[PDB]
């Protein structure tokens, strides 16, 4: 219900930092 | 075919969070530029396929 | 200059740091959580529940109009509750 | 070789520790109902 | 309504205008990663 | 070489003692214009119907008013938002009877004042200048902007703009207490942040390049003879100044880079009174201050006043009393 | 490394994308990334408001910014505004959201992985600030577009279903829009009216045949500029006249949006055509005139003779003169007799409302409007409790004319701001002193005293 | 070197956070105010002082919260906690207002106590103290908003709440009952203020506006060191534009300074000076002659009589429920109202 | 001492604020002080 919304919008949420995080794991380019 | 029709938009809706993750990583990555750039052409297709099926399968259950 | 403490940016990102701090913090949160949950806030300060503003039948507030029988003004209010 | 207990140590808990407890205290309160 | 069909999204279609200011916040993650060069 | 080029190299010239320049040809006119018709009205103009209900408001001096009580007086609601210039009417008598000039008086104002701003980017481009002292002065234009013509514009007749006077102002600002509750208003809360702290920020400054200043004279003169214009070095140790300021809160809450000082100095109350501006502007619109009014209810229901229903009992008085005869109907709309 | 750091760039990170003025490839991918932004928020926003739309309730109680946009256009409404079909709500949503994300691939590539730079790519996409005829050409293929634009407007008036009508007999209605106003006196003649009371210049428009012929007009004027442009280099005049930088044509735009915000803010809250109440509300106007009608009513229904009630001010109670003549409504509503509303004008007579129409003709319909838009009033607080400052909570309710001009009010005015910031900047830059004095020749120390 | 030179030595240690001397005093009391405030509008009621919620915990917000002054019973009461109303008895002395009389004497002594600080650090350091000396219109004003104006007046009741919409509130009482916006020394008190948000913003913009070029970056602010001995912007260019821009300008950087100082400090003083005045309702409220002419002839309105009936307004419609010990009950009938409203 | 990024505290601790004030404005609309 509202926990669906929660675990969508964290979902979402974590994403972003994810893809800096693995770009900077794989020394990408920043 | 109402179950297969959530099925390929559930299918899209992975899709489109695997490639909004995938796609900056490998574009930044250029250590595995070649090896990528064929999956993001896959999956770009894969993507458009889905919206078109997803398109005409809403006319069988809307 | 420098007047001889561990720099913050030092602290912070040390895993001895987080390693305290992860129980600490969550810790003393549950703690405050629990002052409100177990009602104990309500009697140290006390502040009405939501059901101990009025009586069943009053619409007058109980405001102390003594200085010297203030405390003892309050506490007649409260028994009129039950 | 830094020290772990300061004046700046006392200084940045009188006001953390409190803090946090508070935090928790009004989340707890945006449940209670009339 | 979401069409009866797409109702099991409603909790998808209710986050998802917020995704434009998430971008504005990522900016700000990326130039920490990268000390504000 | 020709006379226009000779006239052209007069109004930008940097020899002039005031400059002129392009945007000081329209604002000359105009301010001159706006400050001889207030000066006027100020002292002589009879009283207006400012609420279109045949109620003149007597504001100038000669009519029994004083330094704090006088103002020109708003033109009249019967006109709303239409234009009403002195050729409009059929004599000088009805003009003045309906609030012509502060119509006037406003209109050359805010052009006068925009072109102003416009001046103080064009002085700064002939003397090679960087360009932004102008964005600071629109702060201050922005907020005259609201009071004299957005509010107007969105409540719909220049009656409600704020009058010119000083007991006008304060009428103009407990009635927009009671129809927007502009204290609850966030914008407004940070204006008072931008203008409490600007104020604070200037004592701030003001007493650390003071406390700072060096030794420069006896004790039998003043130490501003310790400054001569134009001179290369400082005349204050600002590393003190930071050693003293430093040390009164912790070291980095204190600036050393006098750039970033006095941008902060500039931005504080430049973006507060933007905001303010931007208050009034949208309450324009009727998008109010919080309204927190029996928002707190026991178990079985009963009212639990807070001090915003306190706000409201106040709010509550001077609605039911302002413009005590220009209302017929329950509520007041605009 | 670039440009991406300070030392190479000139420029710290907080004006970050200040390092992208001379990388074409990059910008353009900034630009085509944030157009996926907006089309991404067309369609997430219109979803949203279709997945908590309630067909029952009227749409400006319910927040609705967007779906009153889709039903002026005539998709999903029929006869006074009542919502028949979804479903092309659900479309709009969809193309839009489906849309973004193509954008938004298409700006990652190039702001990421793509050529930094175009002018080694592309002769034709490459551009230098600088080239007069490149950006006048640039200008110009937008001019198209644009007026292309304009004319899909003019094809769903007038081939594929037309528009919402407020107007319309009977009520309102979709119509076809078959005889657009050409004639340049009138379509013109609005840009010469005066913005003040009882003119309104353009935002005064009522009728939409005015509405389609001026951007027939529109429409043309844009594709006959941008071949202008596309064949032209601008004139001694102009070249002149301007500052010719990236930084100065992006201030030119930034005057340009602002002016049109405060625009749009004036209209979203007087005209009522183009924003049909229907579907926004009422405007403040409006819903003033409605409780003066409302109170006529009620009154005369009583057995007042409302033509003779004296006010208390010796003005009418319900009804006076303007200063003009016109007979209008009274009480403190006198400010808003410039109103025009397809409720109301059935009781005009040639001097205003006629009292035998106000005392026969008042029909149910028109007691239910008045009394729906005087209790919709756009008043009311920033956590949306409706009503005057001083209402009790309950009513949850501002009004979207009200979310509307105030917040293209705040975006119009910070618009004039970044227009005063960056034309000061680009002119002090193409002068050369944007970083500060030279201390080896300052000017002034050139100049005489002034005294 | 005895045991007081010891501890003299350690108090002025040069450490992250100075302490001192005047730490002493400062630190306990300054925490004691905080904390009391923080403990107050988060647990604490004011329900048998004001007939008001006021707290977290009852569900106030930021905005409605406050630590609200003890009941107009009282008069003029220390509250102490140990004293003869509570008796020690802690949940009873927060009901009473006791929290009110802790925060406004905790920090009474706290501000002293940074002053304090000013001093002490700025004779360590060896700077003139013109600092300590600007912070005595702040001192000034505490002192006659929450001190010397209750104390007039019949108890604590009176003086300001320690809340935001309390303050507000505050504003408006001011103005229906004192016509305060009509008073002088308000008026150089706004004059101060805003005079000094102008000095703020115009200063800083005229020095980020005439800065030497001593640096090759578009951000300027890396082209300054703090040890440098030549100034950053151009004293000469910064007054050639005001004076033709304005007529006038600055020319002595000294003055300026002293100016930025003197403005906003004596505003704050003279608004000190009239709600002294309040103290005793010695209010600007009338002009007599204004009164008298308006007495006389019903055609005659300013804008100041329309002024004094909206504070007629305010006053009766406000006072039953801000005042509720006085049990004011003011029939419908007796409410001033305009027409309709 | 340094183990751990600067930026990734940083993210850390701005999500959790983030939630403490998420909260509080969802209290605004329910229980005590919502006004229903
Ligand atoms: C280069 C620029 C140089 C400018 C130089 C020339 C300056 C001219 C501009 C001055 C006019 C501004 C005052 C507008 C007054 C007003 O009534 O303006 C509103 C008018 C709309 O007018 C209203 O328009 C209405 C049209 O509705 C009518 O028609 C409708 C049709 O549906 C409905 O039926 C409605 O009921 C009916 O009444 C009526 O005519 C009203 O009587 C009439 O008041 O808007 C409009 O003309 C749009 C104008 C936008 C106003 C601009 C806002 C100013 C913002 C400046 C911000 C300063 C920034 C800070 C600086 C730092
Ligand atoms: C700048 C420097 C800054 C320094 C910071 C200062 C930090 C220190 C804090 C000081 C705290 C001061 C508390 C004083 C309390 C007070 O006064 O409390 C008030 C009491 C007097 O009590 C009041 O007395 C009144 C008069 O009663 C009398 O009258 C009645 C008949 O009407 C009865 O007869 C009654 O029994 C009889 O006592 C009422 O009863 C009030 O309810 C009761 O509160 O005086 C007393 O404690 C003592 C009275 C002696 C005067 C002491 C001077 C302090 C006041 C200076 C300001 C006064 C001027 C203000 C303008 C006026
Ligand atoms: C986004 C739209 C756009 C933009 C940015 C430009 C920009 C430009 N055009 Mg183009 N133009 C456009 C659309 C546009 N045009 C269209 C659609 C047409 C078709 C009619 C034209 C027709 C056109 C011609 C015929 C010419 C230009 C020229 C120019 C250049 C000088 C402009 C100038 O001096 O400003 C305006 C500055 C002025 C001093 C004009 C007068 C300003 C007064 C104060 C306004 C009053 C008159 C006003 C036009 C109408 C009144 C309306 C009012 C009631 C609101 C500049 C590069 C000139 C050039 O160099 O050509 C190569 C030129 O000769 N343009
Ligand atoms: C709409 C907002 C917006 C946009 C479009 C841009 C765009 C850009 N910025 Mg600016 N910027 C912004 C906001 C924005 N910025 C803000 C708010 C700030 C202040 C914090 C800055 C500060 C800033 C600095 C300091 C710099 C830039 C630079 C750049 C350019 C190069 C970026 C780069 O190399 O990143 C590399 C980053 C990564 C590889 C990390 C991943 C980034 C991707 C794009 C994340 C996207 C995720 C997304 C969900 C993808 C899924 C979609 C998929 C399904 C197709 C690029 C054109 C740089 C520049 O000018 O270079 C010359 C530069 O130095 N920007
Ligand atoms: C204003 C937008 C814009 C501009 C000017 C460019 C410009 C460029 N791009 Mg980019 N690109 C864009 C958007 C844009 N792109 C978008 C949205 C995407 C994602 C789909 C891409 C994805 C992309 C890739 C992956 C590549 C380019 C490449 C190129 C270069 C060659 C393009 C070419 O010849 O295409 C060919 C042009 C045509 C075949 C003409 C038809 C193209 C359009 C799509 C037809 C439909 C037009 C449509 C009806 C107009 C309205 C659209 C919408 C508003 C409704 C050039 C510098 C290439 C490059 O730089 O190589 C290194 C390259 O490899 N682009
Ligand atoms: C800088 C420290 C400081 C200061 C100035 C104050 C000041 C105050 N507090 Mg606070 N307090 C403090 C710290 C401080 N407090 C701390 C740390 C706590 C936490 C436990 C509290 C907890 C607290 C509470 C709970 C209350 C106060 C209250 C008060 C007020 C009344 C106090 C009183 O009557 O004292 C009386 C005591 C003295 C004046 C001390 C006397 C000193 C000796 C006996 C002198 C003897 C002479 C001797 C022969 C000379 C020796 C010379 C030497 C060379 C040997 C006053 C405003 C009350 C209040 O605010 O009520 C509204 C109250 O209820 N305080
Ligand atoms: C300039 C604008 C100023 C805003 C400052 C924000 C800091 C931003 C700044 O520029 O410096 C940030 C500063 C840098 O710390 P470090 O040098 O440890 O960090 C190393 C960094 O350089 C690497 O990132 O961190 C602090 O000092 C945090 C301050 C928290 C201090 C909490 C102390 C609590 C004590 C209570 C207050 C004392 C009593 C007060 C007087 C009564
Ligand atoms: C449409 C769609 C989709 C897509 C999505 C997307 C597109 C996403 C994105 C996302 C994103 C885009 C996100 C982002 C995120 C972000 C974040 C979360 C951030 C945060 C921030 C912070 C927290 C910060 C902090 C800080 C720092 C770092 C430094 C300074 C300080 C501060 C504190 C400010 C999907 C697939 C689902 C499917 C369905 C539909
Ligand atoms: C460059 C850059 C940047 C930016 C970026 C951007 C701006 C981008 C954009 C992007 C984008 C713009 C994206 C897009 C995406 C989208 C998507 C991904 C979509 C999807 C969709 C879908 C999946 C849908 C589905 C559905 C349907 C179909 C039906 C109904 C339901 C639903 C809704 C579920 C930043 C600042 C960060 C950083 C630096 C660099
Ligand atoms: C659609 C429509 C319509 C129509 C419209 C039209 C037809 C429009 C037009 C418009 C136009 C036709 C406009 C124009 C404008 C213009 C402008 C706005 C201008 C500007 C200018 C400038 C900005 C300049 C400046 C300057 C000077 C003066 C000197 C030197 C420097 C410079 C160049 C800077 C109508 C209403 C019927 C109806 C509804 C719809
Ligand atoms: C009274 C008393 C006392 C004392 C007490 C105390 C000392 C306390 C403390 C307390 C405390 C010390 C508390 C604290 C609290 C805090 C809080 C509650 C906070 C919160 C905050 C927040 C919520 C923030 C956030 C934010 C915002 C809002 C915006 C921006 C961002 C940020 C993040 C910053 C004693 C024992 C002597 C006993 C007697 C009585
Ligand atoms: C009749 C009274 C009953 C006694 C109940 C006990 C109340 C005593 C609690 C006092 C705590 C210490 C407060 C004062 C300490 C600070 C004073 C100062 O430092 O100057
Ligand atoms: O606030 Mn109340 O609301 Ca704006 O109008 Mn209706 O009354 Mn009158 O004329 Mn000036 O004032
Ligand atoms: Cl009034
Ligand atoms: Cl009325
Ligand atoms: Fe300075």
């Amino acid at each position: 219900e509202v926990i669906a919304q929660l675990t969508m919008i964290a979902m979402i949420g974590i994403a972003g930092p994810m893809i800096i995080f693995l770009l900077a794991v794989r020394r990408g380019n920043l | 075919m109402t179950i297969l029709f959530q099925l390929a938009l559930a299918a899209l809706v992975i899709l489109s969070f695997v490639m909004v993750i995938g796609v900056p990583v490998a574009y930044a990555s250029p250590q595995d530029w070649d090896r990528s750039k064929q999956l993001i052409f896959l999956g770009s297709g894969l993507w458009i396929a889905l919206v078109l099926v997803v398109g005409v399968l809403n006319f069988f259950v809307v | 200059g420098t007047t001889g403490e561990r720099p913050f940016s030092d602290i912070i990102t040390s895993v001895r740091y987080w390693v305290i701090h992860s129980i600490t913090i969550p810790a003393l949160f549950i703690a405050g959580w629990l002052f409100v949950s177990t009602g104990l806030a309500y009697d140290v300060f006390g502040t009405p529940r939501p059901d101990s503003y009025y009586a069943q039948e009053q619409r007058s507030i109980p405001l102390v109009t003594d200085r010297f029988e203030a405390k003892q003004q309050v506490e007649t209010f409260l028994e009129q509750l039950k | 070789s830094y020290p772990i207990f300061t004046v700046r140590w006392v200084a940045v808990h009188t006001l953390a520790v409190p803090t946090i407890f508070f935090l928790g205290a009004i989340a707890a309160m945006q449940f209670i109902q009339r | 309504k979401l069409p009866e069909a797409y109702a099991i999204f409603d909790p998808l279609v209710d986050v998802l205008p917020v995704i434009p200011v998430l971008f504005l916040a990522l900016a700000f993650v990326w130039q920490a990663a990268v000390g504000f060069r | 070489a020709n006379l226009w080029e000779r006239f052209c190299n007069w109004v930008t010239s940097t020899d002039n003692r005031l400059y002129v320049g392009w945007f000081g040809v329209i604002m000359i006119p105009t301010l001159l214009a706006a400050t001889i018709c207030f000066v006027i009205a100020f002292i002589a103009a009879p009283p207006v119907d400012i609420d279109g209900i045949r109620e003149p408001v007597s504001g100038s001096l000669l009519y029994g008013n004083n330094i704090i009580t006088g103002a020109v007086v708003p033109s009249s609601n019967a006109i709303g938002l239409h234009f009403y210039p002195i050729w409009e009417a059929a004599s000088l008598d009805e003009w003045l009877y309906n609030g012509g000039p502060y119509q006037l008086i406003i209109f050359h104002f805010l052009l006068g004042a925009s072109c102003y701003m416009g001046r103080q980017w064009e002085l700064s481009y002939r003397l090679g200048m960087r360009p932004w002292i102008c964005v600071a002065y629109s702060a201050p234009l922005a907020s005259a902007f609201a009071v004299f013509l957005i509010y107007p514009i969105g409540q719909g007749s220049f009656s409600d703009g704020m009058p010119l006077g000083i007991s006008g102002t304060f009428n103009f600002m407990i009635v927009f207490q009671a129809e927007h509750n502009i204290l609850m208003h966030p914008f407004h809360q940070l204006g008072v942040a931008g203008v409490f702290g600007g104020a604070l920020f200037c004592a701030m400054h003001g007493s650390l390049v003071t406390s700072s200043l060096i030794r420069e004279t006896t004790e039998t003169e003043s130490a501003n003879y310790g400054y001569k214009f134009g001179q290369e070095e400082e005349t204050y140790n600002i590393v003190a100044a930071h050693g003293y300021f430093g040390r009164l809160i912790f070291q980095y809450a204190s600036f050393n880079n006098s750039r970033s000082l006095h941008f902060f100095l500039a931005a504080w109350p430049v973006v507060g009174v933007w905001f303010t501006a931007l208050g009034i502007s949208t309450m324009a619109f009727n998008l109010n201050g919080f309204n927190f009014n029996h928002s707190v209810i026991d178990a079985k229901g009963n009212v639990i006043n807070t001090w915003a229903d306190i706000i409201n009992r106040a709010n509550l008085g001077m609605e039911v009393m302002h413009e005590r005869n220009a209302h017929n109907f329950p509520l007041d709309l605009a | 490394a670039t440009n991406r750091d300070q030392e190479s760039s000139g420029f710290a990170w907080w004006a970050g994308n200040a390092r992208l003025i001379n990388l074409s490839g990059k910008l353009l991918g900034a630009h085509v990334a944030h157009a996926g932004l907006i089309v991404f928020w067309a369609g997430a926003m219109t979803l949203f408001e279709l997945a908590h739309f309630i067909p029952e309730k009227p749409m400006y109680e319910q927040g609705l910014i967007l779906i009153p946009h889709i039903a002026t256009l005539g998709w999903g409404v029929g006869p006074g505004g009542e919502v028949v079909d979804t479903f092309p709500f659900f479309v709009v949503g969809v193309v839009h959201l489906i849309s973004s994300a193509v954008l938004g691939f298409g700006g990652v590539y190039h702001a990421i992985r793509g050529p930094e730079t175009l002018e080694e790519y592309s002769s034709f996409f490459g551009y230098d600030w600088k080239d007069k005829n490149k950006m006048t050409t640039i200008l110009g293929f937008h001019l198209i577009v644009l007026g292309i634009g304009a004319l899909l407007l003019v094809a769903k008036a007038m081939f594929f279903g037309g528009l919402y009508d407020t107007w319309a007999p009977g009520g309102g209605d979709v119509r076809v829009i078959t005889n657009p106003t050409l004639d340049p006196r009138v379509i013109f003649g609005y840009l010469l009216k005066s913005p003040f009371g009882g003119e309104g210049w353009i935002v005064s428009v009522n009728n939409l045949e005015d509405v389609v012929g001026g951007h027939i007009w529109i429409g043309l004027i844009c594709i006959a500029g941008g071949i202008w442009h596309i064949l032209t280099t601008p004139f001694g005049w102009a070249r002149r006249a301007f500052i010719w930088s990236g930084e100065a044509y992006l201030s030119y735009s930034l005057g340009a949006l602002s002016m049109m915000g405060f625009i749009a803010t004036c209209f979203v809250w007087f005209n009522n055509t183009v924003y049909p109440s229907e579907f926004y509300g009422p405007t403040g106007p409006e819903a003033s005139q409605a409780q003066a009608m409302t109170f006529l009513i009620r009154d005369q229904k009583l057995g007042a003779n409302v033509g003779s009630a004296q006010g208390p001010t010796g003005l009418g109670k319900y009804l006076m003169r303007s200063p003009t003549g016109e007979i209008i409504f009274g009480g403190e509503t006198m400010r808003f007799w410039d109103f025009r509303g397809p409720w109301l004008e059935p009781l005009r007579g040639p001097n205003g409302l006629d009292l035998n129409k106000i005392k026969n003709d008042i029909q149910p319909w028109q007691e239910r409007r008045a009394a729906e838009y005087m209790t919709h009033a756009p008043l009311g607080s920033l956590n949306s409790v409706g009503g005057v400052a001083t209402e009790i909570n309950s009513v949850n309710f501002v009004s979207p004319r009200s979310w509307l001009a105030t917040s293209h009010f705040v975006l119009a005015f910070f618009f004039l701001v970044g227009h005063l910031w960056h034309a000061g900047r680009a002119r002090a830059a193409a002068a050369g002193f944007e970083k500060g004095i030279d201390r080896e020749s300052e000017p002034v120390l050139s100049m005489p005293s002034l005294d | 070197r005895g045991w007081f030179d010891i501890l003299d030595d350690w108090l002025k240690r040069d450490r992250f956070v100075f302490v001192g001397w005047s730490g002493i005093l400062l630190f306990p009391c300054a925490y004691l105010a905080l904390g009391g405030w923080l403990t107050g509008t988060t647990f604490v009621t004011s329900w048998y002082t004001h007939g008001l919620a006021s707290s977290y915990l009852e569900g106030c917000n930021f905005l409605t919260v406050a630590v609200s002054t003890p009941a107009n019973s009282m008069g003029h009461s220390l509250l102490l906690l140990w004293g003869p109303e509570a008796q020690g008895d802690f949940t009873r002395w927060c009901q009473l207002g006791g929290l009110w009389t802790f925060i406004a004497l905790h920090g009474a002594f706290g501000l002293i106590g940074f002053m304090l600080r000013q001093f002490e650090i700025a004779r360590l350091v060896g700077v003139r103290p013109y600092n300590a000396i600007a912070f005595s219109a702040p001192i000034a004003v505490f002192v006659s908003v929450f001190l010397i104006y209750p104390l007039g007046q019949s108890s604590w009741f009176f003086a300001p709440s320690f809340g935001v919409a309390a303050i507000f509130r505050f504003l408006l009482f001011f103005q229906g009952f004192h016509n305060w916006t009509l008073n002088p020394f308000h008026m150089m008190g706004v004059a101060g203020v805003l005079g000094g948000a102008l000095l703020c913003a115009i200063h800083g913009a005229t020095v980020e506006n005439t800065l030497f070029q001593d640096g090759e970056g578009a951000s300027t602010f890396r082209a300054f060191n703090p040890t440098q001995a030549e100034e950053t912007y151009s004293m000469v260019t910064a007054n050639r534009f005001w004076s033709q821009i304005f007529g006038i300008a600055f020319s002595n950087k000294r003055w300026l300074h002293f100016f930025m100082l003197f403005v906003p400090v004596t505003g704050l003083w003279m608004s000190a000076i009239g709600v002294v005045g309040l103290a005793l309702n010695l209010r600007s409220y009338d002009f007599i002659s204004q009164e008298i002419r308006a007495a006389e002839d019903p055609e005659f309105e300013t804008f100041y009589t329309k002024n004094l009936l909206l504070n007629e307004g305010i006053r009766a419609w406000m006072a039953p429920q801000d005042q509720p010990h006085e049990n004011f009950v003011f029939p419908e009938e007796v409410l001033p109202r305009g027409n309709a409203l | 001492g340094g183990r751990i990024p600067l930026w990734i505290v940083a993210t850390v601790a701005g999500m959790g604020v983030i939630v403490i004030v998420g909260l509080f404005f969802y209290g605004a609309y329910a229980g005590l002080g919502s006004s229903l």
